[PDB]
């Protein structure tokens, strides 16, 4: 599970890789997403794939 | 003195090897043989 | 800052005699040394570059040697076309202080 | 085709402003290094001033403010003004372009004689 975020022009990534159990397409509970790395690119990007 | 505790989002660390005397010529706003073809510091260069 | 003065200042010889020129600097210079021929009246002309390679037009009698602070220049046979002044200077650190200059005149 | 000519000078009175012109064709003035050198009649070389690429002018300490420099891209030419020229500056002037560390300043321009004698 990842969040790719643009913090004030800087490309940050919040990430996590956790064990799960697919049961009903929607687990119940809560979690958190600690950051991976910031890459200071500062260039507008129009698409990703 | 305050560079220890000043927050900057990024530091551009540019590493290379040149001749000895040309180092002092690498200054913010200074111009020369290297400031036009190889590496010129910006007019608002805040660093070291 | 850096002042670069020629070791020889005034050398006079005849036609065909050897000419030895020493080009020293305050401290070590590299790849910033050229051997010129200004000549009286006419426009200056560079003849020898990097002190190792002969340029188109320069006779093979001229030679250059050295790797570092001191570069040496040898003329085995002086010719009337060589009546000139050799200037080698430091075009690196402004201001450009002037050297002694090796004025070679034939007798 | 490549050609470098010069204009300016004469026998104007002392304290009379002048303007040297260096017309070069075949090169790019904007992205090249250039220098001005004055030579006394019957003497050796004597460097004067340097211009870099991007609008950076410098001289020797004695000629700290000597020049007022401008360029025209219609014919790729340099104009260079001196206010109230000096008496002993009577000399032949050259505008020069140096290739630096790949063979340095092989061929020279024309050079024009300027006399500011009284």
């Amino acid at each position: 599970e990842f969040v790719f975020k643009n913090i004030d022009g800087y490309f940050k990534i919040y990430s996590k890789h956790t064990p799960i159990n697919l049961v009903r397409d929607l687990p119940q509970g809560f979690s958190a997403l600690e950051p991976l790395v910031d890459l200071p690119i500062g260039i507008n990007i129009t698409r990703f794939q | 003195t305050k560079l220890n505790d000043l927050c900057f989002t990024n530091v551009y660390a540019d590493s290379f090897v040149i001749r000895g005397d040309e180092v002092r010529q690498i200054a913010p706003g200074q111009t020369g043989k290297i400031a036009d073809y190889n590496y010129k510091l910006p007019d608002d260069f805040t660093g070291c | 800052d850096i002042v670069m003065t020629q070791s020889p200042s005034s050398l006079s010889a005849s036609v065909g005699d050897r000419v030895t020129i020493t080009c020293q600097a305050s401290q070590d210079i590299n790849n910033y040394l050229n051997w010129y021929q200004q000549k009286p009246g006419k426009a200056p002309k560079l003849l020898i570059y990097d002190a190792s390679n002969l340029e188109t037009g320069v006779p093979s009698r001229f030679s250059g040697s050295g790797s570092g602070t001191d570069f040496t220049f040898t003329i085995s046979s002086l010719q009337p076309e060589d009546i000139a002044t050799y200037y080698c200077q430091q075009f690196d650190n402004l201001p450009w202080t002037f050297g002694q200059g090796t004025k070679v005149e034939i007798r | 085709e490549v050609q470098l000519l010069e204009s300016g000078g004469g026998l104007v009175q002392p304290g009379g402003s002048l303007r040297l012109s260096c017309a070069a064709s075949g090169v790019t003035v904007t992205s090249n290094y250039m220098s001005w050198v004055r030579q006394a009649p019957g003497k050796g070389l004597e460097w004067v001033s340097v211009i870099y690429s991007g609008g950076s002018t410098y001289y020797a300490d004695s000629v700290k403010g000597r020049f007022t420099i401008s360029r025209h891209n219609s014919k790729n030419t340099l104009y260079l003004q001196m206010n109230s020229l000096r008496a002993e500056d009577t000399a032949v002037y050259y505008c020069a372009r140096d290739l630096r560390e790949a063979g340095g300043m092989d061929v020279w321009g024309q050079g024009t004689t300027v006399t500011v004698s009284s």
